[PDB]
């Protein structure tokens, strides 16, 4: 998943073209600041899109409440689907 | 009252509006995406000493 938002940083277009002296003194002074904002905003996303070594420690937010589902008092792989089918057998049937 | 035939805009408001802004490095782009490339390689490899490969396809032996 970090792929699929790295492939987006990758489609950003090069601000640093615009970091010369006849684009800082053509511009208005607040949509120059306001570029220079888009730019270390830039640097934000992509230096924590790249911190893959956050990646170990966000599976494991995922993976207690997922292993607690597992431990079903009726089977591991109970689920809603098979359960509302087995109420039918249950149900339809003489009490 | 000859300092009212002076430009009325000091020296001091003519350097923070001609610099208003601290302009941008030309190395600054470099050692930044430099150092978060750095994690690139780190993680995404094969050579490096903390690759991730071994972590999400873990090796059948």
């Amino acid at each position: 998943l970090s792929n699929e938002r790295y492939q987006l940083l990758s489609q950003w277009p090069d601000f640093t073209t615009m970091y010369g002296k006849d684009f800082y003194y053509r511009a208005h002074p607040e949509d120059l600041k306001k570029f220079y904002d888009a730019a270390d905003e830039y640097y934000k996303l992509y230096e924590t899109v790249t911190e893959f070594d956050s990646l170990s420690a966000l599976a494991s937010q995922v993976v207690p409440n997922y292993a607690a589902r597992r431990r079903s008092t009726v089977h591991p792989a109970i689920g809603s689907t098979v359960a509302d089918g087995a109420f039918t057998n249950f149900l339809l049937s003489k009490q | 009252d000859r300092v009212l035939s002076l430009p009325a805009v000091s020296k001091n408001q003519v350097l923070e509006n001609v610099f208003h802004t601290a302009p941008k490095a030309p190395v600054e782009h470099l050692e930044k995406m430099v150092s978060a490339n750095s994690k690139v390689y780190d993680a995404l490899n094969l050579q490096s000493k903390r690759v991730l490969i071994w972590q999400v396809k873990p090796a059948l032996f």
